[PDB]
């Protein structure tokens, strides 16, 4: 399983020494400010440190462990989830989640006063499928192919004769049905 | 035998394959008044609508032009008095009089074969079959004999044509030739509506004073009384009720006995008409061939 | 010896830096085969909170199989980085080709645009919108074929949903994108494609200015100079593609119907074309055969790539392909365009939700009061966007609905109703829930 050891810091010569190579200096290839080496390592805890310009150092951004004599060396935990992409993304999403069921309580409008304006109505929703004239030649039940954005949205007629007329376009598998309901108020 | 190839086609294809990419479906609540529902069929351009019972929370039936035909004939008294039951009664109230025979909801699943859909229409003697998804419970499309024959007409080149398709109508004897209920040119609408209720037929050929068939007064021609708001005057002749739509009507369309079954199917599909008048060599009326008789021959019986 | 290697490939010079991560050239240590390796730092993704964006990007590229979209071979995962091993193209950026030649000739410019739109249509059919289409993101190979690459700013297309994010270079962004307004988003790509088409033929941008608000004013205005060397045919196509109103703006079907685009267009780039069904694989049909024959996807392919077309698995695939073609050809049977016999019987105009002239804060209070009366329970995800629920007493199931307030004009406001999908009837449950709130509010 591959493991990446990148040195973001500066320097001319950078060496990698860890428990995986019996604590021996490994020369890193430099591109610009990057000193890297990809090593095949098994799953488990691995301790390592950097040797920059003839002096011992560690990556401050990475987790560290200190010994009895006081030598700092980074510690990497090679997990089974790190080998597969979707397994690693599932773990990465869990760490991302930082600081609500159904209720009958109304929302407070805003911190202080938001003065928040509602989003501008999209022109796509104004394209009513039932208004659109199909023309004489075709069957009256037939309709043009609707835009995906107008699906599931409610369209209604003004209440006349004490009866409310409601319509919405919904998708069966690859087909769209525009149902109309005549329900009295 | 090369026969039963169309029967195998209906068994292989689902009801889903006929539903259009984007279609219009009109549904009525049982508590809605009949008058408003029949005007809604006109405005939306539909011939039938599934009925939704709000209390039961399930589809109960279908509201067709036959309901309007039955309401008119049962409650009409005169042109001087208004048809009270058409003006005030709800669909719920009308069903408690008409269906009291508690008929269950005759429907089909979109995943079910076309053979079952053709069988359900012929067996139950219905012309409108609602397609309801068992997963969601929503009505998707209303299946008809016309839609099935039009879909089959698209795949006729994909499958080898059987021996009966090349054979003549006189050899096969498809359609009704005896007990044909007809109406005269001077007969009133009320009498014509009575024959639709008693004989339970879908169309009535109109005969002239000389004896020749001038037009066809079908069940669909009744919603024009609701469209033109001329429903309370049923004393007027059939010709007087058809003249307003007579321009773009084209009711009478004939087929000869010597003509092959294939040419008859192609004529019904292209003209989009429900039936053809069967005529002899001397252009004399022999019988009537409809979409139901055609699909009963192709799909059912083998 | 000390070479930086990942999956047998030696990492070399940096090709460029995209939306997320760096792209480097990867040479095979044994063969010398070249690949483009996109390195994604796990900590950088966690810091920017784009774990979901990267997840969808990998999922789409693993599914995408188009000759004009950069192919993803594999994705190697390490405890600190993600290595996306992609298809390498020697020619580089389309932007660099335009600058090198000054102006791309009509014969090549048409050929390249047809290849670009073929890739854009594939994305849209798979409910994916690129949102960052520019000649910098359009790459070229040794055989001069166009290839779209950066799917960093890309997003999914959902039913009854809109995308708000503002993405990409201002010179390629649509007027609705720069304004921060909601969009469906297929249209946004067309605008970007319109700018690329102008950049190919003219060698300049139709909307270009040093000052950012002046540049934004030019995009919103939709006024651009059409040079004298461009014919009236391509001029009308560029005008239709570059429309301020997204509704009046051209669609892929409109571009495909255009006479200039039709010229020398190969019959394999777009679906429903003559040589498409016989040369391009249909993903939906293969899965349908795999479940019917109870076999793997590789075996279905082997039967198609075999010498005999009468092979058991191949004939089953083409039966679905043939049946689909017959149904697709009969457009008049499935879709609406002497009068029709059913029209012999036959107006009140329809409107979206409830319209109000009242204050936005006052409209909210009316909705919260109405729900309480009906005993609805809701989730307040946003100030103007709610997720309401109601349990049906007969069926014994919950009915989900989405409420959203919109601004029609300076004095008008609209309340939108949307159904949420996870015996009765789901659609009837939505209408009855809508009818209850409409009656109570008015
Ligand atoms: N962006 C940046 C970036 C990297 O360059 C790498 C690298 C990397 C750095 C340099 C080299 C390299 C070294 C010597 C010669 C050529 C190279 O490409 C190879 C890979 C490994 S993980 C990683 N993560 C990053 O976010
Ligand atoms: O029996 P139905 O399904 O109620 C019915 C209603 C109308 C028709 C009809 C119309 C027409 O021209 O042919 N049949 O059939
Ligand atoms: O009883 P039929 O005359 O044989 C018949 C055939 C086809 C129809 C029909 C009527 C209708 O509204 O949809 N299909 O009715």
């Amino acid at each position: 399983r591959p493991t990446v050891f990148r040195w973001t810091g500066g320097g001319k010569e950078v060496y990698l020494s860890g428990s995986f190579n019996n604590w021996s200096k490994l020369p890193l290839t430099r591109s610009h400010n990057n000193f890297v080496a990809i090593l095949d390592l098994p799953e488990g805890e691995h301790q390592y440190k950097f040797f920059v310009d003839g002096q011992w150092t560690h990556d401050p951004s990475e987790p560290i462990v200190t010994s009895q004599l006081g030598t700092v060396n980074n510690i990497i935990q090679v997990k089974k989830t790190d080998f597969e992409v979707f397994d690693a993304l599932m773990v990465d999403s869990q760490k991302c989640s930082d600081v609500g069921p159904y209720h009958q309580e109304p929302y407070v409008c805003k911190p202080e006063e938001r003065f928040r304006a509602p989003p501008i109505l999209p022109p796509h929703l104004l394209q009513v499928i039932l208004n659109k004239d199909t023309g004489i030649s075709c069957d009256p039940a037939l309709l043009p192919e609707p835009n995906h954005v107008m699906l599931n949205h409610l369209y209604a007629l003004s209440i006349k004769d004490g009866v409310m007329v409601l319509s919405a376009t919904h998708r069966y598998k690859k087909k769209y049905v525009t149902t109309l309901l005549y329900k009295p108020i | 035998s090369n026969n039963s190839v169309y029967t195998s086609f209906m068994k292989s294809h689902r009801c889903y394959d006929l539903i259009p990419t984007s279609s219009k479906l009109v549904v009525f609540d049982t508590s809605l008044q009949v008058k408003k529902a029949f005007f809604a069929l006109v405005t939306n351009g539909v011939r039938a609508a599934p009925l939704w019972d709000s209390k039961k929370q399930s589809f109960v039936g279908m509201l067709t032009i036959t309901d309007f035909i039955n309401i008119l004939h049962r409650y009409y008294k005169s042109a001087l008095v208004q048809i009270y039951e058409l003006e005030e009664h709800k669909i719920e109230t009308w069903r408690e009089v008409y269906l009291q025979s508690f008929k269950p909801l005759v429907c089909i699943s979109p995943n079910a074969s076309l053979f079952d859909a053709v069988s359900s229409l012929i067996r139950n003697k219905i012309h409108r079959l609602p397609v309801i998804d068992p997963e969601s419970g929503n009505t998707l499309y209303i299946l008809t004999h016309k839609r099935i024959l039009k879909f089959l007409k698209l795949f006729i080149t994909e499958f080898p044509k059987p021996e009966f398709m090349s054979k003549s109508l006189e050899e096969l004897q498809i359609g009704t030739y005896a007990n044909i209920a007809m109406v005269r040119t001077t007969t009133p609408v009320y009498v014509a509506l009575g024959i639709f209720v008693q004989h339970r037929v879908s169309a009535l050929p109109v005969v002239d004073e000389k004896g020749r068939v001038v037009d066809i007064y079908s069940k669909f021609d009744v919603i024009n009384l609701a469209a033109e708001k001329t429903y309370n005057n049923l004393d007027v002749s059939v010709t007087k009720a058809l003249q307003h739509r007579s321009h773009y009507f084209e009711g009478v369309l004939k087929c000869y006995l010597h003509e092959t079954l294939e040419t008859i199917i192609n004529r019904l599909v292209e003209a989009e008409v429900h039936r053809l008048v069967v005529v002899d060599e001397n252009d004399v009326v022999k019988g009537i061939v409809s979409l139901s008789d055609i699909l009963q021959a192709l799909v059912l019986t083998g | 010896d000390g070479r930086v290697k990942i999956g047998h490939y030696v990492l070399g010079d940096t090709l460029g830096v995209g939306t997320f991560g760096k792209v480097k050239i990867g040479e095979h240590q044994l063969t010398g085969h070249k690949v483009a390796v996109k390195i994604l730092n796990r900590q950088k993704i966690r810091s920017l909170d784009v774990v979901g964006k990267i997840k969808r990007e990998i999922q789409n590229l693993k599914l995408f199989r188009h000759p004009h979209i950069i192919k993803l071979y594999q994705v190697i995962s390490t405890p600190t980085d993600f290595f996306m091993v992609m298809e390498y193209v020697s020619g580089g950026e389309l932007f660099d080709y335009i600058c090198k030649h000054g102006r791309v000739e009509e014969m090549e410019a048409r050929r390249l645009f047809q290849q670009i739109l073929s890739a854009v249509d594939y994305c849209h059919r798979h409910m994916v919108v690129h949102r960052d289409l520019k000649p910098e993101n359009v790459l070229l190979d040794a055989h001069m074929n166009a290839k779209i690459a950066d799917f960093g700013l890309s997003n999914m297309m959902s039913d009854g949903e809109f995308l708000r994010t503002s993405c990409g270079s201002p010179n390629y962004a649509a007027p609705e994108v720069i304004s921060g307004r909601l969009y469906a988003g297929p249209e946004v790509d067309i605008w970007s494609c319109g700018v690329i088409l102008y950049a190919l033929l003219c060698g300049t941008l139709p909307f270009d200015d040093e000052h950012v608000p002046t540049l934004f004013k030019k995009i919103r205005g939709g006024v651009f100079y059409i040079p004298e060397y461009l014919n009236r045919s391509v001029a009308t196509l560029l005008m239709h593609m570059l429309q301020v109103d997204p509704l009046k703006r051209a669609t892929i079907k409109d571009i495909r119907e255009h006479e200039w685009f039709k010229q020398d267009l190969p019959s394999y780039l777009f679906p429903e074309d003559p040589s498409y069904d016989a040369n391009v694989i249909d993903d939906e049909a293969v899965k349908e055969v795999c479940e019917k024959f109870e076999c793997t996807e590789s075996e279905v392919m082997n039967s198609l790539y075999s010498g005999d077309p009468q092979d058991q698995l191949a004939v089953a695939y083409h039966l679905i392909i043939d049946n689909r073609r017959i149904m697709n050809q009969a457009s008049e049977f499935y879709l609406a365009s002497r009068p029709h016999p059913e029209r012999v019987p036959f107006k009140a105009k329809w409107h979206l939700g409830i319209r109000s002239q009242s204050k936005p804060y006052d409209i909210m209070a009316e909705v919260y009061r109405a729900m309480k009366q009906l005993d609805f329970e809701w989730k307040v995800v946003n100030a103007y966007h709610l997720r309401v629920r109601r349990k049906n007493p007969v069926t014994g199931n919950y009915v989900k609905m989405s409420l959203q307030l919109y601004l029609v004009d300076n004095r008008s406001y609209l309340l939108d109703f949307k159904s949420i999908d996870d015996l009765g009837s789901h659609t009837m449950d939505f209408f009855e829930m809508c009818a209850s709130l409409i009656t109570t509010l008015a």
